[PDB]
């Protein structure tokens, strides 16, 4: 993929599965997950009372899929 | 071991160690302050930090880290060293063992626990079943 | 295009309708 | 003891670590991210399953998990 | 502690100090001296107190004092309202929210601001709230009607 | 009629035997 | 005259208990029109004003039309509602608009919600009515 | 370490108090415990079966033994409506003698306790008649528990130990289920009520002494080699006939009449036999279904994979994918438990429905308390198994349930739509529970107000036009079986109806309770149910469909049914597991139960007193169950033991105060949680260790507080136990003190 490609996360375990997001960056070094999107619908993470999550996660290419170009 | 260190300026409290740490195991915290101070106990009260080496036994390692965190830390203190004493005198030095904390990346340091996959590509339990093996083995 | 699930259904419904009719007093 | 497992999904962010009331856990070499590190339990005896670590994971879902398991004197916290 | 108080309170005025006074002075005491012999045992609080007492709030319906009937039974209702957020934690409210959101996500209307469950402390919080509002609101209208009707 | 002390006895003496087999039971579904 | 039921005029305990009105409003009336009002229906053994749903076009004014007012108005309500939450997710302001009200957009689609059924048979015919399963977030099994 | 719990190590290496609780509740998981092998598992199964079927008899050895020497059956035989039967003798040394006076009840000399599970009334219906009877059945029952107990033991023996093979075969186990159990033990049963119910209700004695050389029908054995059956149905017994003796005694066996026998106000001996011959007939027909080992039957596995209609595509029975659903239900005994268990509670549930309305005893329907008694107490076993029913399926969910042995069928989609699924019940729930609440408010408001008639009042006029349909003419349908001209009524090819004049008497004769006159307060009740079994219904769908993972937690299959939380962590995740959402259920099960019970107990005290305009007037508001039928009802309860005296209701008052303790202690486990106990209990060892004399004596494990499950576990135990105690004095009390 490619920065600012809205992209459909095929990941189970993500809260947002079969959402789309906007890739925010390909990490060019072979890691095992290089791509960052950051999405709008926040998390559940943090603690109990907590009025917030985070946006952005990490995923594979083959977890991965543009619609957008 | 033989640890040394002087005792902080404590009046004792009903939260310290118990018989847990004359026949199981007992923790101890060494440090050295700057400057005669003042720190909150993990068992609750207000303690004078001696100038030099201070030592101070508890009964848990996480009040030891406590200890560490939110008294030592932000008084600028980052050379204590916890340890594990045990009824026959013997003592395992614990929290900052290869000298470098823990939150720091260390060479030499090997992985111990670590899974090469997600949390999504663990097995199933009814695949997983009548064996040793567990959902979250490597 | 969905035929066998429309056929159990309006068959459900007629029997319904079969006791609606029973209880309006036209059977 | 309860038994920590890391999982490759790590970015090595220290959260964990940093939150580790027992000091369990430990930053330690790994080329799989841009961090360069990855977490570790090499102490999971004294692990009391406080899951503090998981609170400040911020990798969705979590690179560390916490599986409560058979208690002992260190993982039940009791000072006596 | 406040509730046995007050019932405490209510028993004894009723039964050994409340009443009415004869032209030749002798006090015919509301429930009749019973608090000597009936405060002794759980089963005489909750017969010559708690069932003997209520029968003017559940007798209350048409008449002055129907809405402390009402109150009597909404205050229940809020009570027993509480032991939901009292027993039950938030995974299963939040896990439940999901599909909610689900069905709103289907129809394209899930809202901007995401639906959550109560946090722990806000689920407590709402619980001893409603539990302390039907409760002390069961005492009042249960206190009210009674000792109007009867005082 | 009525129940006698002597059926009252048998049914003592009768119910002894389950409480063997209910005891060989619970040892061998220890093992 | 369903299911052994009469109407109120011919029932003993309904004219007995209007015989005793009490009166709900300020009217010095009140409980003589509300009682001729309920003679219309079926009371019973009670004389109580009992009510079928049943569709039963005679006695349809128990159930129906109220039916038919309640279903309206409420889906007036819900058609207003989702036009405003699709309405204020262009916007990238959308959650300061969901706890502060566009007040214009309110209105605008407050308004067109008298026509609330016809235009959901064309999203119902169109497929702007119902998201796809694929473009839903789901949850592990 | 310690030995106990030898079954897990990781208990048995516990140095807490924690050790043994968890033991005594994982002592009967057999498939988490150590050593635990399929071949183990299953004969464990096996074993543990044979125990509670001993266990079983013995108990009902017990009931048998004590009405037999302690109770006063013959009496009651003799007067069976205004003797009070005798479960057993009391013998508390702590009885003043105003309490042996208060319990020297029924014809007793000695304290005893008045008999109210119905037995006297079902062991006069089969036949016993003395209380040598009953000691027989008693011994008897005290030997199939020790064969019982010898099976158990000899099926864990080396050579006796039963194959995984015997285990896992469905066919041969359906047969002779279906055949053997339900076939054969029908067949016999109506042999029985044949050979000795209906003789003894015609006042012949049939025993065990002249049963070979007593025919049951005066020309009997030749007609049925002979096609000529109506011989064994020509003369029934006469509507003259008082049981137990052979004034006005007929002489059929297997009769049809329909109705209820107008003296013993049950459902006819004969009918009741020929009933039992028709179902032993249809139970060994389907049990001669699947092939087992002779070729010829069928084979559930060949059906579930069949994707052949006589050239047609379709995906599986009814076009619907059903491959390894077989393997799913046969491979996984929590699947299988959950599916028996949630049979056992339709079935259980529909055993309360048709006996207080279909009375099968003799003069059981005059026993009022009885009936209350068995109606509740089948009911509340009926949503403890409906909740276990769900409970084992989530169990299943999370332990056994293959999605590869599973991909492509019923559940896989069912597992596809679980949050459509859970969010309609959602929808339903809400519905529901808005609409009741609100009329019901409604009619309390105008009622409180001193208006009766703006009450919203909704005749149940679906269900009235049903009960028209059985034949009731109370409501003036005109329609099938309440019009003498329909079809139904008259069975126009054949002409065979014969049940349809003793049924008609039955439905439109009230003088029972055979499908009750309902009203509005039976419309806004049913819809109170309805809630119920619906929200119950979501708690335990929402656990089971979504125990496997969640959006919260996509990883809930590795942490067990069971387990506290996921921490406070991702925004809190109090009772998130599976095993949770059975423990919220429970509550609301419990509350479910409440409302059938205080709806059938209410309305039929309004009908044994005849005062049925109670109800009819009061159960429409929500102060009319308060007020008439809760504060009211208590009033001879409360005064079970008063300053004045002590009457024989002691027990059920003393019980009441008992279960409304027990139900607000849970309420402690259930509120307050851990961390609290845990420092409590820190400062207790503190105040142990350094108290002097004390510190001599130590803990053997270390004190703890209990677990979160734990205490969960322990708060719902004590809420359940106080609920159901409560509710059975109050039962007992409100309709013993009266009839
Ligand atoms: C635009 C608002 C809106 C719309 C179109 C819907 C629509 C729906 N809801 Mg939802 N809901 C809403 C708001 C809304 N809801 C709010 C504010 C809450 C929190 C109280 C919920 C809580 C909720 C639950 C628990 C459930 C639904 C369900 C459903 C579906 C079934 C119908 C139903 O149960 O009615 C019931 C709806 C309520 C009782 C909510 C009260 C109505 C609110 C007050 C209306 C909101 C209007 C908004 C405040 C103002 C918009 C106007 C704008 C111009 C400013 C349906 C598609 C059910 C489902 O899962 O699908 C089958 C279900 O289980 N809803
Ligand atoms: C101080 C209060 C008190 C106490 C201690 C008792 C005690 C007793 N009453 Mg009682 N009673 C009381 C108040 C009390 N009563 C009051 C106020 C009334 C009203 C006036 C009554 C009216 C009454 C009646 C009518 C009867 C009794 C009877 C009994 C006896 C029961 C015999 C028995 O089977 O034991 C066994 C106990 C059980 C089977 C229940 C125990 C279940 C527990 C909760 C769980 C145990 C399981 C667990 C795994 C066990 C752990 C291991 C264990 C083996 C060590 C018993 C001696 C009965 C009797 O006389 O029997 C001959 C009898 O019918 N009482
Ligand atoms: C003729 C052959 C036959 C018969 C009679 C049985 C009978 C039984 N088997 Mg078995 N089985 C058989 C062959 C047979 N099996 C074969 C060939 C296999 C190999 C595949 C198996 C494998 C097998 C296993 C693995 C198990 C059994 C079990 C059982 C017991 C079932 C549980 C129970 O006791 O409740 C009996 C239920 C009823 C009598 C009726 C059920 C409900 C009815 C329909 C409702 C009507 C009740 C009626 C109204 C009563 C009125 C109430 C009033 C009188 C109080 C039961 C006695 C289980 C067991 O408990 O082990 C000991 C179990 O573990 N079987
Ligand atoms: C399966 C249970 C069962 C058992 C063990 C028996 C056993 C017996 N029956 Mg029998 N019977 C049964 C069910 C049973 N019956 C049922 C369900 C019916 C109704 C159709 C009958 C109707 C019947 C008649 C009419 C007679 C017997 C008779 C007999 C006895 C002689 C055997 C014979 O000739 O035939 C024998 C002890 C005969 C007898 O003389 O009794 C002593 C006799 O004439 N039975
Ligand atoms: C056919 C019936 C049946 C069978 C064979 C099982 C079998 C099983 N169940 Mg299950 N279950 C059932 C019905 C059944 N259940 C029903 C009807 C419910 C609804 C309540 C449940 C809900 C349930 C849950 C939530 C769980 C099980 C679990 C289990 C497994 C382990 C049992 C265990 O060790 O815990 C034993 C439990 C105890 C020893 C505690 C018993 C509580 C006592 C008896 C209450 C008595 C109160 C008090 C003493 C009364 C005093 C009265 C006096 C004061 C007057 C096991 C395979 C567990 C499992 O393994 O999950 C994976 C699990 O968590 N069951
Ligand atoms: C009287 C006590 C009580 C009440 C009213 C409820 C009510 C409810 N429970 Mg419940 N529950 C209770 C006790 C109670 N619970 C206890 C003790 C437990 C065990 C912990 C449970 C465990 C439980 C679970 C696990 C679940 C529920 C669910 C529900 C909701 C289902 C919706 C419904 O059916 O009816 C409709 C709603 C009502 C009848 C209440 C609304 C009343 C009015 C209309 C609302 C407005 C109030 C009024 C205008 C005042 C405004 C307030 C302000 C002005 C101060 C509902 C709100 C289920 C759910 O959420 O479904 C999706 C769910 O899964 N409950
Ligand atoms: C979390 C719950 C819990 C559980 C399950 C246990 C369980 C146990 N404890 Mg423990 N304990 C706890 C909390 C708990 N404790 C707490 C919070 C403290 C304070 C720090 C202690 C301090 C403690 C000490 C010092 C000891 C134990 C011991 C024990 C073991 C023996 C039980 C006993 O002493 O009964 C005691 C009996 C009672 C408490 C009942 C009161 C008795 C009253 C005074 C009179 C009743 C007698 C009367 C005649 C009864 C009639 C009998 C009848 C059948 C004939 C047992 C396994 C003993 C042990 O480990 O042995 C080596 C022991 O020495 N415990
Ligand atoms: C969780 C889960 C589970 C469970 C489930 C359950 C628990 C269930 C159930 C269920 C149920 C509980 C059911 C039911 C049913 C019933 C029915 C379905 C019926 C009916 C009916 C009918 C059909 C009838 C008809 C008729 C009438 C109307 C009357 C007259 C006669 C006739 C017959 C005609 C399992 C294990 C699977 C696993 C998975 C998950
Ligand atoms: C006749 C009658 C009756 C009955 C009724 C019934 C039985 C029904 C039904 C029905 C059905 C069976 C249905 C269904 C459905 C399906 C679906 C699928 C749905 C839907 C929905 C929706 C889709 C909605 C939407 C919307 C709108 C439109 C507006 C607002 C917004 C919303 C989104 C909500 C009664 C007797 C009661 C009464 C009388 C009359
Ligand atoms: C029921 C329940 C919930 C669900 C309760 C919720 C979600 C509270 C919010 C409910 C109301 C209806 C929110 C109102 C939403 C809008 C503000 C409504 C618009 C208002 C206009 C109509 C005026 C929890 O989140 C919870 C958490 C922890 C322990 C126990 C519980 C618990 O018992
Ligand atoms: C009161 C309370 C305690 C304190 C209760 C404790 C520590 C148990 C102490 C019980 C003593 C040992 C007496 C128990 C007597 C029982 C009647 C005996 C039953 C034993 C069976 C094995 C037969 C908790 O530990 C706790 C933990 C988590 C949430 C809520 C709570 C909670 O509410
Ligand atoms: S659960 Fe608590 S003690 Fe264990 S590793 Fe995580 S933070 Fe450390
Ligand atoms: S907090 Fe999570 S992402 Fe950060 S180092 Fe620890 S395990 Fe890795």
């Amino acid at each position: 993929v490619q920065r600012g490609s809205k992209v459909r996360i095929l990941r189970p375990e993500s809260y947002w599965y079969n959402e789309i997001g906007t890739v925010a960056s390909v990490d060019q070094s072979g890691i095992k997950y290089p791509v960052i999107v950051r999405f709008d619908k926040v998390n559940y993470t943090g603690f109990s009372g907590s009025a917030g999550g985070v946006n952005t996660n990490n995923f594979a290419l083959s977890e991965v899929e543009e619609v957008s170009a | 071991t033989t640890l040394t260190g002087q005792p902080p300026l404590y009046g004792g409290s009903t939260g310290g160690l118990l018989s847990k740490a004359d026949i199981e195991e007992k923790y101890a915290i060494t440090w050295t302050s700057p400057k005669e101070q003042v720190f909150e106990m993990p068992t609750a009260g207000a303690a004078v930090m001696r100038e030099g080496e201070n030592l101070v036994y508890l009964a848990r390692k996480e009040q030891c880290l406590a200890l560490a965190a939110q008294q030592l830390r932000p008084r600028k203190i980052n050379d204590y060293k916890i340890y594990r004493i045990f009824p026959d005198g013997e003592t395992v030095l614990l929290h900052p063992k290869d000298g470098v904390f823990p939150e720091k990346v260390n060479q030499g340091r090997e992985a111990v626990n670590t899974v090469p996959r997600s949390i999504g590509q663990n097995p199933n339990p009814a695949q997983l079943k009548f064996s040793g093996k567990k959902p979250y083995d490597p | 295009t969905y035929t066998f699930r429309t056929f159990w259904a309006v068959l459900l419904l007629a029997i319904n309708f079969l006791v609606a009719a029973y209880y309006f007093g036209i059977l | 003891a309860h038994t920590v497992k890391i999982y490759d999904t790590c970015i090595g962010c220290t959260q964990c670590v940093r939150a580790c009331p027992t000091d369990v856990l430990e930053m330690v070499p790994w080329d799989g991210c841009k961090a360069g590190q990855i977490a570790s339990s090499p102490r999971t005896e004294d692990c009391v399953g406080c899951k503090r670590c998981e609170t400040a994971c911020p990798t969705d879902f979590l690179s560390i998990r916490v599986y409560l398991g058979a208690e002992t004197t260190r993982s039940m916290g009791l000072a006596y | 502690c406040i509730s046995v108080v007050i019932f405490h309170f209510s028993w004894k005025m009723q039964s050994d100090v409340w009443g009415t006074v004869a032209p030749d002075g002798t006090v015919s005491h509301i429930t009749g001296g019973n608090f000597a012999q009936s405060a002794i045992t759980i089963n005489g609080w909750l017969r010559d107190f708690l069932w003997a007492q209520a029968s003017q709030v559940i007798g209350s319906y048409g008449s002055a004092l129907s809405a402390y009937g009402l109150l009597f039974l909404g205050a229940h209702f809020v009570w027993a309202f509480s032991l939901m957020f009292l027993f039950s934690g938030r995974g299963y409210w939040q896990e439940l929210i999901e599909s909610i959101v689900w069905a709103h996500n289907k129809l394209k209307v899930a809202p901007a601001i995401q639906p959550r469950a109560l946090s722990i402390i806000q689920g407590r919080a709402v619980g001893v709230a409603h539990y302390l509002l039907g409760g002390i609101a069961t005492t009042w209208a249960f206190f009210l009607a009674r000792i109007i009707s009867v005082g | 009629m009525a129940l006698t002390d002597t059926q009252v006895y048998i049914a003592l003496v009768i119910a002894l035997l389950p409480a063997v087999l209910a005891f060989r039971l619970s040892a061998e579904l220890y093992k | 005259d369903v299911a052994g039921l009469v109407p109120c005029k011919d029932s003993p305990a309904f004219q007995k208990r209007a015989a005793a009105a009490v009166n709900t409003t300020a009217d010095p009336a009140s409980g003589q029109k509300r009682f001729e009002r309920y003679s219309q229906a079926l009371c019973g053994e009670d004389g109580l004003p009992h009510l079928v749903v049943d569709g039963r076009l005679s006695r349809a004014g128990d159930f129906l039309i109220p039916s038919a007012l309640f279903l309206f108005i409420t889906g007036w309500i819900g058609w207003v509602g989702r036009a405003y939450l699709i309405a204020v997710r262009n916007s990238g302001e959308a959650n300061e608009k969901e706890i502060i009200i566009d007040v214009p957009l309110a209105i605008k689609c407050m308004l067109t919600g008298f026509a609330w059924p016809l235009a959901a048979l064309k999203e119902l015919a169109s497929g702007e009515l119902t998201a796809k399963d694929n473009e839903i977030t789901v949850s592990p099994r | 370490a310690t030995k106990f719990p030898k079954f897990s190590q990781d208990l048995a290496q516990d140095p807490t108090t924690r050790r043994i609780w968890y033991a005594i509740a994982t002592a009967h998981d057999f498939e988490s415990h150590d050593g635990m092998t399929e071949e183990n598992l299953y004969q464990k199964i096996f074993a543990s079966h044979f125990g509670h079927l001993a266990i079983i008899f013995l108990w009902v050895s017990g009931s048998l033994f004590h009405v037999a020497w302690q109770g006063n059956f013959e009496q009651w035989i003799q007067d069976p409506l205004n003797t009070r039967p005798i479960a057993h003798a009391i013998w508390d040394p702590q009885f003043g003698k105003a309490a042996v006076d208060a319990f020297t009840q029924a014809g007793a000399s000695s304290p005893v306790d008045i008999a109210y599970s119905g037995v006297y009334h079902w062991w006069y219906t089969i036949g016993m008649r003395t209380n040598g009877d009953l000691y027989q059945g008693a011994i008897f029952l005290l030997v199939l528990a020790s064969l019982a107990l010898f099976a158990g033991w000899l099926h864990l023996q080396p050579k006796f130990r039963p194959s995984l093979s015997w285990f896992k075969n469905a066919e041969s186990r359906l047969n002779h289920h279906l055949a053997g159990l339900f076939g054969v033990s029908s067949l016999a049963w109506a042999g029985h009520l044949i050979h000795v119910a209906i003789p003894e209700s015609r006042g012949q004695h049939v025993g065990w002494d002249n049963f070979l050389s007593t025919m049951p029908h005066p020309a009997g054995l030749a007609p049925f080699f002979t096609g000529n059956w109506g011989v064994y149905a020509q003369n029934p017994d006469t509507a003259s006939h008082v049981f137990g003796t052979s004034q006005g005694a007929g002489s059929a066996i297997l009769t049809f009449l329909g109705g209820f026998h107008p003296q013993t106000e049950s459902l006819w001996l004969t009918d009741m036999a020929h009933h039992h011959l028709a179902i032993a007939v249809l139970f060994i027909v389907a049990g001669h279904m699947y092939r087992t080992q002779f070729g010829i039957g069928h084979s559930i596995k060949e059906m579930m994979d069949a994707k052949d209609f006589f050239g047609t595509k379709v995906e599986g029975p009814f076009n619907m994918p059903h491959q390894g659903i077989y393997e799913t239900y046969n491979n996984s005994l929590h699947f299988q438990l959950g599916w028996h268990l949630a049979c056992l509670g339709v079935i259980t549930s529909l055993v309360a429905q048709h006996m207080y309305s279909l009375p099968p005893y003799a003069f059981i329907a005059q026993d009022h308390t009885t009936m209350a008694a068995l109606y509740t107490h089948h009911q509340y076993i009926a949503g403890f198994l409906m909740v276990g029913a769900f409970a084992h399926g989530a169990i299943f969910l999370v332990r056994d349930y293959d999605p590869v042995q599973n991909k492509g069928n019923v559940l896989d989609r069912v597992l596809q739509h679980k949050e459509a699924i859970i969010s309609h019940l959602s929808w339903v729930s809400l519905f529901l529970g808005f609409h009741t609440l609100g009329l019901y408010v409604h009619n309390d408001v105008v009622v409180a107000f001193g208006t009766p008639e703006k009450q919203i009042l909704i005749e149940p006029v679906f269900a009235q036009f049903i009960q028209a349909a059985h034949g009731k003419l109370l409501y003036g349908f005109d329609t099938l079986l309440s019009n003498p001209d329909s079809i139904a009524a008259t069975a126009w090819p054949n002409y065979g109806n014969v049940w349809l004049p003793g049924w008609l008497d039955a439905i439109n004769s009230g003088n029972n309770s055979l499908f009750l006159t309902i009203g509005p307060g039976d419309f806004l009740v049913h819809h109170a149910i309805a809630l119920g079994l619906h929200t119950t219904t979501l708690i335990l769908v929402k656990g089971a469909l979504d125990a496997r993972g969640s959006k919260l937690m996509p990883d809930k299959k590795d942490f067990g049914y069971a387990f506290p939380c996921d921490g406070p962590g991702r925004g809190g995740t109090c009772d998130i597991s599976a095993w949770d959402a059975f423990y919220l259920a429970m509550f609301w099960m419990l509350n479910t139960i409440g409302w059938v019970t205080f709806y059938w107990h209410w309305k039929h005290l309004g009908v044994w007193e005849g005062n049925v305009a109670q109800f009819n007037e009061n159960s429409t508001y929500l102060m009319g169950w308060l007020r008439d039928y809760l504060w009211l009802n208590s009033s001879q309860l409360i005064n079970g033991y008063n300053p004045f005296g002590t009457n024989n209701l002691s027990v059920w008052a003393w019980m009441f105060l008992f279960g409304h303790l027990v139900w607000a202690t849970g309420f402690m486990f259930l509120i307050s949680w851990r961390g609290y106990w845990q420092e409590l209990i820190e400062t207790l060892v503190w105040a142990h260790e350094r108290t002097p004399l004390a510190n001599l004596v130590r803990w053997k494990d270390k004190p703890v507080a209990l677990s979160i499950v734990q205490a969960r576990l322990v708060g719902l135990a004590h809420f359940s136990v106080g609920y159901v105690l409560t509710y059975a004095a109050f039962l007992i009390a409100s309709t013993a003190s009266k009839y």
